[PDB]
């Protein structure tokens, strides 16, 4: 709906703001937030800090509905912070002017927001992230011994751009071959394992989170590994589906891609109408006109939507994407080696033209492309992905 | 010379730009290849546009 | 005017050596060749928009660290004044 803008800043909260702005674009996200209530209560009583967890959702209520609005940048996230130190000490860490939390790791901060709503939802929160993996476990000096597990699960995927990478793609293939060591020589020596792993169940929001904070041994400081990535706009993951899933997939999409082209069909044809003057109505500027037809828009592309999702057939599970493509919607980019006082910015993907990106540079907005965003040569000449989210097709 | 921060040595490739410090020569980022191909990117012009 | 003078006198060390600015990046560096056969990479630091420097202008460049100062040259050479034969 309303177009995004300035998420108020005040100093070593840029990181905070980022991932804010970037949950709010994920559709389904920001509406089970909206219509989140005390009254439901949390889902779980597994957890000690069940109260905690249902006020931190609420204070993004309050960011999400502000967030929107055209009117407010502010959103206050000075209480929202507090809020954060108590639930977990990772975020009272760090000194700094007024309270102690200064600019963190983006990916600490997802981790421990994951977390929180999982709890006061429950598995609906959980499905909607949950990668099942059939993975192979097999060592290079014995490949005779082959362990299998088929149960093996993560919320997150991991890409690892550590070793001979070039882009974003080719990071997502190493991301797989994580390597673990076994004391036991019952598995076959100490050696170095391949683990291998394909992925046979998608969730309907897939998160990338960059592994690349090490600490460079040679020069004893912090360091990223500076190595170059792209990422394009689409993504296809139909080299890592598992042939038999992934069959399914391009099927569904079909059915898809028919309502893509009427949704774009319609909206050349609004256009045009801003295009010519008002003419007659009689000492009007044309500017009340034209305000009406914003109103349209932002409308009829959320009834898009939920024509995607009621096509999908009921064979399909709840925490399942349809397809095998996915649309970047947010990335939240990362500058500076060190994290301890490093800078964060944003790029979300506007909503009343999916074309165009609205890059939030904390408060302060500007207009970017789509295109810039895959222009980027990533490493440290530019801005590069430390968080990718990712929205299943037509959600 | 060698690697400042932390410079990937998969980066660095046979004609491949540097960016070195003044006088305390090490790498900063790597540079992408060549200046000669943003001089002669000017007289490009794109598809033209003429009605058969 | 005082705004303008105080500034310009501060950042503008002298002599000032020109350079051409070959292109940008954005991310408020330029990449330019000096006169020098070491190109420089380059902080653009104040003055001068980002949007109004376009690649192939001929560019200010501070003596004691390079940065874009501003533009008073539009490629100004000899060449073109000694053709303009108005009078």
């Amino acid at each position: 709906a309303q177009l995004p803008v300035g998420f108020k800043n005040m100093g070593n909260t840029c990181y905070l703001n980022a991932t804010l702005q970037a949950l709010y674009r994920v559709n389904d996200l920001r509406d089970m937030i909206l219509n989140y209530n005390p009254s439901q209560g949390v889902s779980n009583s597994g957890a000690q800090d069940e109260e905690i967890h249902k006020q931190i959702v609420i204070e993004m209520k309050r960011c999400f509905e502000n967030l929107q609005n055209k009117s407010f940048k502010s959103v206050l996230p000075i209480v929202l912070l507090n809020t954060l130190r108590k639930c977990y000490p990772q975020f009272a860490e760090r000194d700094s002017q007024g309270g102690f939390y200064k600019q963190q790791d983006a990916e600490e901060l997802f981790t421990q927001l994951f977390h929180s709503m999982s709890i006061v939802f429950g598995d609906k929160f959980s499905e909607d992230f949950r990668i099942q993996f059939k993975t192979t476990i097999k060592d290079t000096a014995n490949d005779n011994d082959i362990t299998v597990k088929e149960n093996e699960s993560d919320s997150k995927l991991q890409c690892h751009i550590s070793g001979t990478t070039n882009f974003m793609r080719n990071g997502l293939l190493e991301g797989l071959n994580e390597k673990i060591e076994k004391r036991s020589d019952l598995t076959g020596a100490n050696s170095i394992y391949s683990v291998e792993k394909k992925i046979s169940r998608l969730p309907k929001f897939l998160t990338v989170q960059y592994v690349r904070f090490f600490w460079k041994r040679s020069t004893n400081k912090k360091s990223k590994i500076l190595r170059k990535v792209v990422f394009p706009f689409q993504l296809d993951v139909a080299d890592m589906l598992t042939p038999e899933y992934a069959a399914e997939k391009v099927k569904v999409r079909d059915e898809l891609r028919k309502v893509e082209k009427e949704k774009n069909e319609k909206e050349r044809e609004i256009k045009r109408r801003k295009f010519d003057p008002s003419s007659s109505e009689n000492v009007m500027t044309p500017r009340e006109q034209y305000e009406t037809q914003v109103a349209l828009n932002e409308s009829e592309k959320d009834q898009w939507l939920e024509e995607y999702k009621k096509h999908f057939p009921p064979n399909l599970e709840k925490g399942e994407n349809p397809s095998c493509v996915y649309n970047l919607i947010g990335v939240i980019t990362h500058q500076g080696a060190n994290s301890e006082s490093g800078h964060y910015q944003a790029f979300i993907r506007d909503e009343l033209d999916e074309n165009k990106w609205y890059k939030f540079n904390d408060d302060k907005v500007s207009v970017v492309e789509k295109e810039k965003i895959e222009s980027l040569a990533g490493g440290g000449e530019s801005d590069s992905a430390l968080i990718l989210m990712y929205k299943g097709f037509g959600l | 010379v060698g690697l400042g921060e932390r410079v990937s040595p998969t980066d660095i490739e046979e004609g491949m730009r540097v960016g070195v410090d003044r006088s305390k020569y090490n790498i900063e980022l790597p540079l992408p290849p060549r200046i000669d191909p943003s001089v002669t990117m000017m007289t490009v012009e794109e598809k033209p546009d003429v009605t058969y | 005017q005082e705004e303008e003078k105080k500034q310009l006198e501060e950042i503008r060390g002298n002599p000032l050596s020109i350079g051409t600015l070959e292109e940008i990046i954005d991310d408020d560096h330029a990449i330019v060749t000096s006169p020098t056969m070491p190109d420089y990479y380059v902080s653009i630091l104040s003055f001068v928009d980002k949007e109004l420097l376009e690649p192939g202008c001929s560019v200010l460049l501070h003596h004691k660290t390079m940065s874009i100062v501003g533009v008073l040259q539009d490629d100004a050479d000899p060449m073109v004044s000694v053709m303009k034969m108005d009078k």
